[PDB]
């Protein structure tokens, strides 16, 4: 309504997506911190192919 | 020491007997030492002991004066654990670094290492120190033994 507005969509498909090394991430799985160990124990969804 | 306190060191010395007739052994010597104020190593004790095993350990005698020295030269002692010594102390065995123990581990090491303890020394000590996990958090458990 507010003007036409121009969106470029290079990159969104992996922004939707969000991959990462999930090696890396199954060890921030493991960590010591309560933070770190509760922001990470989601490593379920990272993809690795 | 003032012989203000020096006369309530007596006291409790004197309470330590088992007859009246003045003599607490190289044992009970240990547990003199603390109620009037220390915690020494069972090592600290042994020094001042003179090297004795189970044997004239439990038969060789203290009298006070025999004593006073003892607890005179420890007391201004050496260097006494602190807070930040003890946590990372008890921290060892968190597998991961969390904050927390389980109570089996943690009963355990101290029936195993150091100056060993018996399960009644553990139980009366950990208990009720396990939260509804079975982990004793050891933060607040080192807190316990400094102001006790």
């Amino acid at each position: 309504y507010a003007g036409k507005v121009t969106y470029n969509a290079s990159a969104w498909l992996t922004k939707n997506m969000d991959p990462l090394n999930d090696n890396v991430t199954s060890l921030l799985n493991q960590s010591s911190d309560k933070f770190v160990a509760d922001l990470w124990k989601d490593v379920d969804r990272i993809v690795g192919l | 020491f003032s012989e203000e306190q020096t006369a309530e060191f007596k006291e409790a010395f004197q309470l330590f007997d088992r007859t009246g007739d003045g003599k607490i052994l190289y044992s009970q010597c240990g547990d003199v030492m603390r109620a009037l104020g220390q915690n020494p190593t069972n090592a600290e004790v042994m020094k001042v002991l003179g090297n004795p095993k189970s044997d004239e350990m439990n038969l060789k005698t203290l009298k006070f004066e025999q004593f006073l020295p003892m607890m005179q030269t420890i007391a201004k002692n050496k260097d006494q654990g602190c807070f930040e010594d003890y946590v990372e102390g008890l921290r060892v065995f968190d597998k991961e670094g969390n904050g927390t123990v389980m109570g089996a581990e943690i009963r355990h090491v101290l029936v195993t290492l150091g100056e060993k303890m018996t399960e009644e020394e553990v139980e009366q000590l950990v208990a009720g120190h396990e939260d509804s996990n079975g982990c004793i958090n050891y933060e607040e458990l080192v807190r316990m033994v400094l102001s006790g």
